[PDB]
């Protein structure tokens, strides 16, 4: 559940996220859940042909990269954080 | 909090699936794995009538967005 | 088990585990849990076979992925 | 939802995951779907393998022959 | 009869094990679990439609995740 | 015991194999047990062939978050 | 409604299954589990016909209803 908090850290946060499909995505993190599915508003390419679509529901286990910025995370709290998990 | 396709519910939707391939629909049903129930499912690539009504398996479903 | 007590048997030997790709590594097993994930140590990779043109070569301990994991060898 | 039961003795035809026919003689199975086949033939042309396990994990696709 | 007993039956014998794609290994069956992980002594690793890959020489952890057919002998 | 001793070098650089000819080098900021991975200045390479030769490609990003599934072996540089 | 719910509400209807091989499954859905394995019976099967077929859920691509299915 370590990354389902994480992701939960960025709500409201712009994201860019990279399909296994290689369809890219930026957009606002609007939502996360378990499966870490993701729910974006505002979307862009950074891409398919889409018409006229804001909001989006991504399938976490078709997605392989999510690109963040730097400001967006303090790594000593996920690395503490992945200290404590266990394995 | 959680995310659930509740706000697409009812309303027209594009799939994209992880073949890459594209449909449009409504939606008016799903599950937690995502199993989606469609209606008047349309191919883009094509705009070839598919189904009046069918049943999308989650594990073929990259991304719904609303239109 | 017969298979958890390999796992404990194993540990210290020479390996070959080969992934689903068919990329082979051959290494001294650091260790080992129940997903099958791999610790190796001097591990030489190769493809599909041990007698093959040498791959790569890591100076460092090698994490192998479980779910990646085709089989787990020794010799 | 389906009764093995009625395939036993049976030539069954079952569809593996991979790309993998196998026909074969049901003799047995478990509630995972496990089976047990004899006068197995294997097509991916064809060869045939005598007494056979089936993992239900692999299975696809199972019906009559 | 149950599949599990057949597996349990050819213990310390000549094993095939078809993966779901065109490899196999003949070896001694040494041990199973309920995942049906296999543990197989002195292995002939084949590609199949045949290449003999291998010749292992003792104890393989064989990870049940593909394997497709069990065949005694 | 094999995510512990990956535990040993958090905030070091570490090199992923994943699946399709793709390899990131990046800083390990957080990982699980499904191999899900955080990299900071990480760089992925993807070695493709094109007209039958073949090409590497480079890219960069400050923070990365990478589904595990993909994951071959993580080691270090 | 819930896709599950939907399907088993839908025994005795004819239907057509794609599965992930592309293959098609054409026939009267007999049965249905919570894992979307599936039994029909009147089957033809495109790429034969069979009298009663056993279908993975996990297999599946997409289910054809028919039309007249509210």
């Amino acid at each position: 559940m370590l990354f389902f908090s994480f992701f939960k850290t960025l709500v409201d946060q712009e994201v860019v996220v990279e399909l296994k499909n290689d369809i890219e995505i930026k957009g606002t993190l609007q939502s996360v859940d378990q499966f870490l599915n993701l729910k974006l508003d505002n979307i862009s390419s950074t891409y398919p042909h889409l018409g006229s679509v804001r909001n989006i529901f991504i399938r976490g286990s078709t997605v392989r990269y999510v690109y963040l910025n730097k400001n967006m995370v303090d790594t000593n709290l996920l690395q503490d954080a992945t200290r404590r998990e266990v394995m | 909090m959680s995310a659930t396709l509740k706000d697409y519910l009812n309303k027209r939707v594009v799939i994209i699936l992880v073949d890459g391939e594209s449909l449009i629909a409504s939606l008016n049903g799903f599950d937690k794995n995502t199993n989606l129930f469609l209606t008047n499912v349309f191919n883009r690539i094509s705009k070839e009538f598919i189904s009046k009504a069918q049943l999308l398996r989650g594990s073929e479903i990259a991304l719904v967005g609303l239109i | 088990s017969v298979t958890t007590e390999f796992l404990s048997d194993i540990i210290g030997k020479t390996v070959n585990v080969k992934l689903a790709s068919g990329l082979l590594y051959s290494g001294r097993l650091e260790s080992i849990d129940g997903f099958m994930n791999v610790a190796l140590s001097s591990a030489t990779e190769h493809y599909e076979s041990n007698n093959n043109k040498l791959l790569n070569k890591f100076n460092s301990d090698v994490f192998l992925r479980g779910t990646q994991v085709m089989y787990i060898s020794e010799q | 939802i389906l009764d093995l039961a009625k395939y036993k003795d049976s030539k069954i035809r079952v569809k593996l995951m991979g790309g993998k026919l196998v026909i074969g003689v049901l003799k047995g199975y478990d509630q995972l779907m496990n089976l047990v086949l004899d006068d197995t033939v294997e097509y991916m042309n064809a060869r045939k393998l005598g007494l056979t396990v089936i993992r239900g994990t692999i299975l696809v696709s199972l019906s009559s022959a | 009869i149950l599949p599990l007993e057949v597996i349990d039956k050819t213990i310390n014998q000549k094993v095939l094990i078809v993966l779901q794609s065109n490899r196999e290994f003949e070896g001694t069956l040494v041990g199973f679990d309920d995942f049906v992980n296999v543990i197989l002594e002195d292995a002939v690793e084949w590609l199949i439609d045949n290449e003999k890959v291998m010749q292992h020489h003792g104890r393989m952890l064989l990870s049940g995740n593909n394997i497709a057919i069990l065949v005694p002998g | 015991t094999p995510l512990d001793l990956l535990k040993l070098n958090l905030d070091e650089r570490v090199y992923i194999k994943l699946r399709g000819a793709r390899t990131l080098v990046g800083t390990l900021q957080a990982f699980d047990s499904h191999s899900n991975i955080v990299l900071s200045d990480a760089v992925e390479t993807i070695y493709q062939l094109n007209n039958e030769e073949l090409s590497e490609s480079e890219r960069r990003s400050e923070m990365v978050f990478i589904r595990g599934d993909t994951v071959t072996l993580i080691s270090t540089p | 409604m819930l896709p599950l719910y939907l399907l088993t509400n839908a025994k005795g209807q004819q239907m057509q299954i794609e599965l992930k091989n592309g293959e098609i499954i054409q026939g009267i859905l007999t049965n249905v589990d919570n894992w979307m394995n599936l039994t029909l019976s009147n089957v033809t099967e495109y790429s034969v016909k069979l009298n009663e077929i056993y279908i993975r859920g996990t297999f599946i691509k997409f289910i054809k209803l028919q039309d007249n299915i509210i």
